[PDB]
């Protein structure tokens, strides 16, 4: 039936990937062996979204693992979860992507593609009817950004009718790990916007302040990191893992969430990010869900949505409260707090509550929004590339691969262009 | 993978042309380094820059040509005296 | 997979592998037989060692290194050592007649005579690898072996493979001290033959090795092995992800595409940290800020050059041990806003995380202490430049008159090369100094 | 600037000759290639080998090409197709 085919690229892409499955595996009762060791009741009739139903009973993970080098199979297979997954899924080369986009789409994108579509179109044909793909990867790299688009473009075009969704990871000037980091995003930015149904903003500057800020915790690394983000799609995807009261699935929010097809990417947030000396006195209700909904503070971007005007607003709950104080929380707030979202669109924050709360945890609810906020990102990227290009440095390494030079030009003008549009959209006016 | 890089071969000899001669389209506006470059008789190394395959490379070599052409009298008769008028 | 070949020319070139071969089998427990006899108390082995040694059908590890040299001194002085049993006779080419500091002998009458041979055994050894990435050519500009030899030999490696890495590791002549007379006019034809048919050069002396041990390590009479020793630390900290694993990875491609600017520019400064002694490792609490600090000084830097005078263009930053992220991202937080250290008015960021879970490891007899975590700099700055300023002043006043010329005159070569060299180093110079000029 | 480019054209024109020179050669040998050059649309890329100025390109080409053109009906139509008669 309705199904998820999940995609991974990229080594941060990978190890991500590999905390989620963990972490739902955790949550709905899976042993590391490959059976079954569950004990509720929704974690049996939809368990097969993201398994397989197999002889024994034995659920099989559904997820293609992209990589140009082979050190990160190694890695994520010793782990006390890296035996259950699929081996064949396993697609590395022999060479490395050396962080750059070009070479890597050029040179490891042409003779290792046809291996990853051959194995794509046998899971496809595997199951009656799917929804949409999820791939997770990271535009820090030539192994997440140059293949996942081309990936993305590839199953655009093959299937059309079908839902894209990715959680790339932004980057920021003050935490590099590229040189030539703004050549690879600004060549990623063009297929996003040209080749791709939605994006969600990741940042792991913004995830660090957060937890060294509130959750005080001591020598914090990727593992939060990955556990967070993990957290985050998992209360993104139980409205259709766990179907509760109102629930809600990836295009219904897609077509609502998104005004304009130039303009898909959002603003993911957790709401519960205490330390672990608080987790014992906390009042579990409503208004304090709402406070840490809304402020910026909890918000795991690396920016300020207050400096531009809310666009739209999808609040998802994952619980057991009630109806009525969703309803009178986003109205005051809408009636206060009025000149912080589009006053031409009234009512622009859906409501979404689970009836399953999750695993380990009673009260959870995600934020899912698109604020302007990201103008910022988006126009100091646009500088720094420019500044790059003005005398070119960095730029004998993608010439010798055979691509020209007019790429990055019309690049760069359709970042004016979406740039241009996205301010003069932000002071969207009742009249003249 | 042969016959692919026959197409492969031609089509890279053909865009490298086509990409001198994109960049071209702002190179041709500094006649110093074209005088450089010149000085050996190199209108005869212009002279296959009209054998020049399809309209992507032709349609900013001519771009160059011309402003090839305006730096002083000499050059505007080397198409004559090179024979590619 | 991750395997690449390491090449040694001159004796420098020799002892350098030799030191860092006997670090990769002391850090990785194999014992000099070539076996693994310990039966009774393990003491750990069972990681990749395909990186640098091979696994034969009875349990055997053959080093991957060519060790050629023109003269036979140091090729028997190797050979009466301890280590004898580990490598094999084949990989260790004599020779008859030897350059001894001279490009003109070394290049043309004595190092075109050996060729075959050693190109013979390089390719039997790629071909018993399987993933080859770059090289590890280990001479140096001012021995004779190191300089014309190298050039020659890395002139055929370029156009036989064009798609392999080819990286670089020398020892620079001191303005101040040195060894030789000719080291200048070897040096000025190796440039050349470095820049325009290689893609990454790592240059480095004596005298800052000298002032740093003087000064952190303490020692009165010091010795070319504590020199090796850092050198091999070096390296190793270089190729640290290839042979373990971390959080994040980092290959010779994944730094070596980001630290070339230009293919004119592609000089780093080299900065190991903590150098210190074993003394100077105990009662000093090691984090990760003050040690980045550290390696912007310029009295840290194994090249004598004070940073202030130009800017930073490309970082590459590295890590090895137990490393916490929080504290890098603290110490870039730091670095970033710090106005005594000096960047282009266009690159805002730029730097590298590899995290290696592997804390590096200590010798018994060496001066090292155990360091939890260790650190490696690779920057690129124009103001570095002098060194090439001073080299072609030297070479200038000593072309002038023709000093020791006459010698390689009759060797027999074209004198015209001497002004090609210099122009083309003055041309590098002047692409130097523009890069270095912002708007 | 234009010195480095005309530089930079010269050594791609040099490869160019190589590879030209190089392929014709190499993929005249056999029937299979003669229809696979047939039905793999070289020939309007492969019109430069008849079009361009240089000589041991096109002769080292079109003597291959007249190996090519020589196991049946269908290279040299090709070659009609290709617009290189």
């Amino acid at each position: 039936m309705r199904e998820i085919v999940h995609l991974q690229a990229g080594q941060c892409g990978n190890q991500i990937g590999a905390k989620f499955w963990e972490v739902i595996s955790d949550e709905h009762g899976i042993d590391p062996t490959g059976t079954y060791h569950g004990d509720s009741d929704l974690q049996l009739e939809r368990i097969n979204v993201y398994y397989n139903e197999a002889t024994g009973g034995k659920y099989v993970p559904r997820a293609v693992l992209v990589d140009l080098e082979p050190g990160t199979m190694d890695s994520v297979r010793s782990g006390p979860f890296g035996q259950i997954f699929r081996p064949d899924n396993f697609v590395f080369g022999q060479s490395g992507a050396g962080n750059n986009w070009a070479k890597g789409h050029y040179t490891e994108g042409a003779e290792l593609v046809d291996s990853v579509l051959d194995v794509v179109r046998k899971e496809a044909e595997s199951c009656d009817c799917l929804q949409g793909f999820q791939l997770t990867h990271s535009l820090g790299g030539g192994t997440g950004s140059g293949m996942g688009t081309l990936l993305i473009s590839k199953i655009r075009e093959e299937y059309p009718d079908r839902i894209m969704n990715t959680f790339s990871v932004v980057p920021s000037p003050k935490v590099s790990d590229t040189v030539v980091e703004p050549y690879n995003a600004t060549l990623s930015v063009h297929q996003l916007v040209e080749n791709t149904d939605e994006t969600y903003c990741i940042d792991n500057e913004a995830l660090y302040d957060i937890c060294f800020r509130t959750l005080k915790l001591t020598t914090p690394t990727y593992g939060d990191l990955n556990h967070l983000v993990s957290a985050t799609m998992s209360g993104v995807t139980t409205c259709l893992r766990f179907p509760g009261q109102l629930n809600a699935d990836l295009r219904k929010l897609a077509v609502n969430m998104v005004p304009f097809p130039r303009l898909h990417f959002f603003m993911p947030g957790f709401a519960p990010l205490t330390s672990r000396g608080s987790q014992q006195y906390r009042a579990l209700t409503v208004p304090e869900l709402t406070q840490q909904m809304f402020d910026a503070k909890n918000m795991m971007a690396a920016c300020d949505p207050r400096h531009g005007r809310y666009l739209t607003v999808a609040a998802v709950f994952r619980g057991r409260m009630s109806m009525k104080e969703v309803d009178e929380q986003m109205l005051n707030v809408q009636n206060k707090n009025s000149s912080y979202f589009v006053e031409w669109i009234p009512n622009n924050v859906k409501t979404a509550v689970c009836d399953i709360p999750p695993r380990g945890l009673k009260m959870s609810a995600t934020f899912i929004g698109n604020s302007t906020a990201i103008q910022e990102l988006f126009k100091r990227i646009s500088e720094q590339f420019t500044a790059m290009f003005r005398r070119k440095a960095f730029l004998h390494w993608y010439t010798g691969e055979g691509m020209d030079e007019m790429e990055f030009t019309e690049a760069e003008s359709n970042m004016n262009d979406l740039v241009s549009e996205y301010q003069q959209y932000q002071d969207a006016t009742a009249e003249e | 993978m042969s016959q692919r890089q026959v197409l492969q071969v031609f089509e890279q000899y053909q865009k490298a042309r086509t990409q001198f001669v994109q960049m071209v389209a702002e190179l041709a506006t500094r006649p110093q380094n074209i005088e450089t470059l010149q000085n050996a008789g190199v209108m005869s190394l212009l002279r296959p820059l009209l054998l020049d395959v399809v309209p992507t490379i032709q349609q900013t070599a001519a771009l160059a040509l011309g402003r090839l052409a305006n730096y002083n009298d000499d050059l505007a008769e080397a198409v004559v005296k090179g024979d590619i008028l | 997979m991750r395997e690449c070949i390491s090449i040694h020319v001159g004796q420098a070139g020799v002892q350098i592998g030799n030191a860092c071969w006997e670090l990769y089998c002391l850090e990785h427990g194999i014992q000099p037989d070539g076996q693994m006899p310990s039966d009774k108390t393990i003491g750990g082995g069972d990681d990749s060692f395909n990186t640098f040694f091979s696994e034969t059908g009875a349990g055997k590890h053959v080093p991957r290194a060519v060790f050629v040299d023109l003269e036979p001194t140091v090729v028997d002085e190797v050979r009466t050592g301890t280590y004898r049993q580990l490598f094999h006779p084949e990989q260790l080419i004599t020779g008859k007649e030897d350059a001894a500091n001279n490009y003109a002998r070394g290049h043309y009458t004595i190092g075109k005579e050996i060729v075959d041979l050693v190109l013979d055994r390089i390719r039997k050894l790629a071909d018993l690898c399987t993933g080859l990435q770059g090289f590890l050519i280990f001479h140096s500009f001012g021995g004779g072996t190191g300089s014309g030899f190298a050039s020659l030999l890395m002139e055929r490696l370029s156009v036989d493979y064009g798609k392999k890495s080819k990286l670089e590791f020398a020892i620079y002549p001191a303005p101040q001290v040195s060894t030789a007379v000719v080291e200048p006019y070897n040096s000025i034809l190796t440039t050349h033959t470095t820049l325009e048919h290689s893609d990454c050069a790592f240059m480095v002396d004596n005298e800052a090795i000298y002032d740093i041990c003087r000064r952190n390590l303490d020692i009165e009479r010091p010795t070319y092995t504590n020199l090796n020793r850092l050198i091999g630390q070096i390296v190793s900290s270089i190729t640290a992800s290839l042979r373990f694993d971390g959080a994040l990875n980092v290959d010779l491609t994944e730094f070596q595409t980001n630290l070339v600017p230009y293919p004119r520019i592609h000089f780093p400064l080299a900065t190991y940290a903590p150098v210190i002694s074993a003394e100077k490792a105990y009662h000093e609490q090691l984090s990760v800020a003050e040690i980045t600090n550290a390696c912007f000084e310029p009295a840290n830097q194994m090249v004598k050059c004070d940073p202030r005078h130009g800017k930073y263009m490309a970082c590459c930053m590295l890590y090895r041990g137990d490393v916490v992220p929080k504290d890098v991202n603290a110490a870039i937080a730091t670095i970033k806003t710090k106005r005594t250290i000096q960047f282009v008015d266009w690159c805002p960021t730029g730097f590298k995380v590899g995290i290696n879970y592997q804390p590096p490891t200590v010798v018994p007899g060496g001066d090292l202490a155990k360091v939890q975590r260790a650190v490696c700099m690779l920057s690129n700055t124009t103001a570095i430049a002098e060194a090439w300023a001073r080299l072609d002043h030297k070479f200038d006043l000593m072309y002038a008159k023709r000093a020791f010329v006459h010698w390689y005159v009759g060797e027999g070569m074209e004198e015209g090369e001497f002004s090609e060299a210099r122009e083309d180093l003055a041309a590098l110079e002047k692409d130097y100094e523009e890069v270095g000029v912002d708007s």
